[PDB]
This record gives C-alpha cells, sequence and structure tokens, in this order.
C-alpha cells in the first residue's frame, strides 16, 4: 500500500535479508588494471596523495577521489594486480 | 543527470502498459523500483563495479511486489545498460506520458490568500479554455505576491501578481 | 574447460568476458578455436566487470562473437636452450621451418 516507511522499513529488511553489505571503510577491491593505472572502488576514508597498500608488500598513490572510485598508480610491477583483490 | 537516458525506457514502459492496459500498476511498480534504488547499500552496491546480470539478480532479489515477467525483463535490460540509477527519472517521465496520453493536466495558483472557491471554478473552466486538457488545480500562499494570483500550469504562466505590475512598472522608470 | 566468452572483436582488438573471479592476470595468454585453427590472445588490460581486452597474435578474421575462450595460465612460454640452434621459430615458438618438432626439454 503507501508503506510511506512501510516500504522503506520493508527494504532495510530484505536487504538485510539478502545479506547485502557495504565495505568497510579502509577497504576497497580493485576495479581496474591497465598500464600501471589502477582504479578502486569503495575506501571511502582515502585521502588524496595517500598509501594505498595493496597485496604483497606494494603500495598505490591515491591520485584521484573520484565521485565513485579512487585512481592510483601502482609503485612497481603493476603486472600481476587483479581485479577483485 | 539522466532525463535525456530515461527517456527511451519511459517511452517503452508506457507503451506497454498501454497495450496492457495496466498503466495504474506499472505506475507503483516503478514508484518501488525508484524508492529501492535510494536505498543505502544498494545504491553502494549499484556503483560497484560488478558484472551486469549478477547486479540485476541481486536487484531482483529485493523486489516481490514487481509482476515477474515484465518488470523482472524492464530491470535486466536497464541492468544490462547500467542505468538503473536512472529510475528515478524512469517514473517521473513515465507520469508525465501518463498525463499526456489522458488528456489531464495539473496547474499550480499562487495566491497572497485562500480564494473563495467559486473564483477557483473560472480559473479552472478558463484554464479548460486555454488548455484542452481536463485541469486539476493545486493553490499555494505566498504573501511576496502580496496582491492578485500567479497562475504556473507548466512552463507557461500567467503573471497577474501586484508584485509583477510594481516592477514590470519600475523598469520603465 | 574454456570459460570465457568472446564480447567484441575489433580489427586485432578482442575483448573477452570472464567469470567474475576468474579473470586472466595482465600478459597472460588465452585461445580460441577461429574456424579450425587455435588462435592465441594476450592480454592487455583489465577493464571493469569482468571483461579484459586482449590482442590477437594473428587473423583474427572468422571469430564470431560468443564463442568460447580458453584461460592458459600463463605468459607466451616459448622453447629454450640448446634444442633450438638451427631451428626457425614465430613469437608462440613454434616451428616455421619443416623439419618438424623442436626438441625442446624447458619452456
Amino acid at each position: 500500500q503507501l508503506n510511506s516507511t512501510e516500504i522503506s522499513e520493508l527494504i532495510k529488511q530484505r536487504i538485510a535479508q539478502f545479506n547485502v553489505v557495504s565495505e568497510a571503510h579502509n577497504e576497497g577491491t580493485i576495479v581496474s588494471v591497465s598500464d600501471g593505472v589502477i582504479r578502486i572502488h569503495g575506501l571511502a576514508d582515502a585521502m588524496q596523495g595517500e598509501m594505498i597498500s595493496l597485496p604483497g608488500n606494494r603500495y598505490a598513490i591515491a591520485l584521484n577521489l573520484e565521485r565513485d572510485s579512487v585512481g592510483a598508480v601502482v609503485m612497481g610491477p603493476y603486472a600481476d594486480l587483479a581485479e577483485g583483490m | 543527470e539522466f532525463i535525456t537516458v530515461a527517456r527511451p525506457y519511459a517511452k517503452a514502459a508506457f507503451d506497454f502498459a498501454v497495450e496492457h492496459q495496466s498503466v495504474e500498476r506499472w505506475q507503483d511498480m516503478l514508484a518501488f523500483a525508484a524508492e529501492v534504488t535510494k536505498n543505502e547499500q544498494m545504491a553502494e552496491l549499484l556503483s560497484g563495479a560488478l558484472a551486469p546480470e549478477t547486479l540485476a539478480e541481486s536487484f531482483i532479489a529485493v523486489a516481490g511486489e514487481q509482476l515477474d515477467e515484465n518488470g523482472q525483463n524492464l530491470i535486466r535490460v536497464m541492468a544490462e545498460n547500467g542505468r538503473l540509477n536512472a529510475l528515478p527519472d524512469v517514473l517521473e517521465q513515465f507520469i508525465h506520458l501518463r498525463a499526456v496520453s489522458e488528456a489531464t493536466a495539473e496547474v499550480d495558483v499562487i495566491s497572497a490568500a485562500a480564494l473563495s472557491e467559486q473564483q477557483l471554478a473560472k480559473i479552472s473552466a478558463a484554464m479548460e479554455k486555454r488548455l484542452s486538457r481536463k485541469v486539476k488545480l493545486n493553490a499555494k500562499i505566498d504573501k511576496s505576491v502580496m496582491a492578485g494570483v500567479i497562475i504556473r500550469a507548466g512552463d507557461m504562466v500567467i503573471d497577474g501578481s501586484v508584485r509583477g505590475r510594481l516592477e514590470r512598472l519600475a523598469d520603465v522608470l | 574447460m574454456a570459460t570465457g566468452k568472446i564480447v567484441q572483436v575489433i580489427g586485432a582488438v578482442v575483448d573477452v568476458e570472464f567469470p567474475q573471479d576468474a579473470v586472466p592476470r595482465v600478459y597472460d595468454a588465452l585461445e580460441v578455436q577461429n574456424g579450425n585453427e587455435r588462435l592465441v590472445l594476450e592480454v592487455q588490460q583489465q577493464l571493469g566487470g569482468g571483461i579484459v581486452r586482449t590482442i590477437a597474435m594473428g587473423s583474427s578474421d572468422g571469430l564470431r562473437r560468443g564463442l568460447d575462450v580458453k584461460d592458459l595460465e600463463h605468459p607466451i612460454e616459448v622453447p629454450v636452450g640448446k634444442a633450438t640452434l638451427g631451428r626457425i621459430m614465430n613469437v608462440l615458438g613454434e616451428p616455421v621451418d619443416m623439419k618438424g618438432e623442436i626438441g625442446e626439454e624447458e619452456r
């Protein structure tokens, strides 16, 4: 029916029921890799110029805090990174 | 913004809902599909770079109030094009198309004070001469238009306000 | 077992799509049945969404959209060592003279 909050509380109910959850802050997943550049989803608490720690012992530098992502450059061999890390 | 990319899905949904005489059902189906998009978490997932149909499925799972063929297929096509965030505007364009098809229009009335009713009768009947549609008033009050009234239908307006006179005169001077 | 599917073909550039968790790393090799001869693709970029953009080490004519693609887990590997002396090879390390197979010990 109108469900003024009924839809609102209902949608929250159902999202919890299907176990959709956000990232934590501090946390992101590699979305794209190409020619040394990285695009990361998440990291809601990354700050421009920060050092992002990849898997392995290597870092990336956050250059753009895009609306929906972070752009970063890998300081080292980028060849072995994969989407979903 | 998504006005220009909502137009095709809106037109297609409306055409379909006309051919199946189910307009009134689609309207609320789409309203619900829109409000799911506004959820704190879903909006995050909608931005994540997941494959189309996995996103489509995670979205359908949150909807039981969608008719199990046509609403799903709309959602899945929008997912294929990554345009799920456009639902809030597909809804508005669907509503506007409904208005245009039923030849029914809304007109705003902004006044210094509440009118006398028969005034509203003359206003509506003459706006039905101005416009062919069945006109639905929704009056509002503002003291800035210290006297008279503004009629605002769509984006054509008639300024009968004393404030409009006062400044339209002031710029002659 | 093949797991990817060709999604686009634009000249020598081919984009293939994989399950979201099995994306090939960069510079990995792939292969497809182009007609009735295999074709080896080298991965250049991971686009978003499980799609990966690759370059065909061969003629791309004949490639349909939707063909199956097989993910080799390693870069292009070639025969090496003494066995190669006096042979002629292409990039893939296949023999291009007629003298038959290279007696490789290692790649």
